[PDB]
């Protein structure tokens, strides 16, 4: 807004790009990668990280087992993202 | 990456300037509700499907493939066992029937 130069608005604003995100990541968190395929199908997540560690190689009864410690690591590691935005600049 | 839902195959087409893929893809349909648990507690084992997912329709456990429902009965051919069911959170209790066993009982 100076001497005809105008900023056009995007046309999906930032509460919709936020509400796309929280759809995706709701899909992900509930029903795994089914949704992406076609209807939303919803596993227990616990069941659905059992799937994806057999997807990298290593069998179910690896998470069961080590459900408590595997939650803490996620938990911790989702810490240190809030640490390393706020504080490293 | 080609078209919506798992992909089975695709063909190539000319156009004037550029191409047309057709992809063809299996996209699953007609859904059904289960009850469902990671492992299964038997005789104190617990046990693992080897690929698929315990699911109940209530009253009967089955293994099923986790893209197709097509129920079998739980057996010691199609779960494996990983030592006792005191760590597991979701464990229920059922029987693990063996194909051994009846023809040892024939005897
Ligand atoms: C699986 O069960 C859930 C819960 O019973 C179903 O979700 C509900 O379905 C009813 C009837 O269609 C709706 O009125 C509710 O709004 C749904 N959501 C709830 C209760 O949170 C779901 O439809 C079932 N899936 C299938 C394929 O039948
Ligand atoms: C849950 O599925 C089981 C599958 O075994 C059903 O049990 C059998 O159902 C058939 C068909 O009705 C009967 O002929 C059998 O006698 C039943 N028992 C066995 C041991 O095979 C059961 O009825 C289903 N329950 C519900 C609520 O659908
Ligand atoms: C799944 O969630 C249910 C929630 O009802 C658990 O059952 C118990 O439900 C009562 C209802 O008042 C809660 O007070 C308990 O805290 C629940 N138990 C637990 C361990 O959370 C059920 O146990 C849960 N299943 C699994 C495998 O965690
Ligand atoms: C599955 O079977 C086991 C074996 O009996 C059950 O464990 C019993 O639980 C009761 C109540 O907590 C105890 O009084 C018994 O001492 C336990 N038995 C053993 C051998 O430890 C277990 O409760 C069953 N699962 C369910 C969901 O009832």
């Amino acid at each position: 807004k100076f001497n005809g130069l105008t900023v056009l608005p995007p046309l999906l604003t930032d509460e919709m790009i936020a509400q796309y995100t929280s759809a995706l990541l709701a899909g992900t968190i509930t029903s795994g990668w089914t949704f992406g395929a076609g209807a939303a199908l919803q596993i227990p997540f616990a069941m659905q990280m059992a799937y994806r560690f057999n997807g990298i190689g290593v069998t179910q009864n690896v998470l069961y087992e080590n459900q408590k410690l595997i939650a803490n690591q996620f938990n911790s590691a989702i810490g240190k993202i809030q640490d390393s935005l706020s504080s490293t600049a | 990456f080609c078209g919506k839902g798992y992909h089975l195959m695709s063909f190539p087409q000319s156009a004037p300037h550029g191409v047309v893929f057709l992809h063809v893809t299996y996209v699953p349909a007609q859904e059904k509700n289960f009850t469902t648990a990671p492992a299964i507690c038997h005789d104190g084992k617990a046990h693992f499907p080897r690929e698929g997912v315990f699911v109940s329709n209530g009253t009967h456990w089955f293994v099923t493939q986790r893209n197709f429902y097509e129920p079998q009965i739980i057996t010691t051919d199609n779960t494996f066992v990983s030592g006792n069911c005191d760590v597991v959170i979701g464990i229920v209790n059922n029987t693990v029937y063996d194909p051994l066993q009846p023809e040892l009982d024939s005897f």
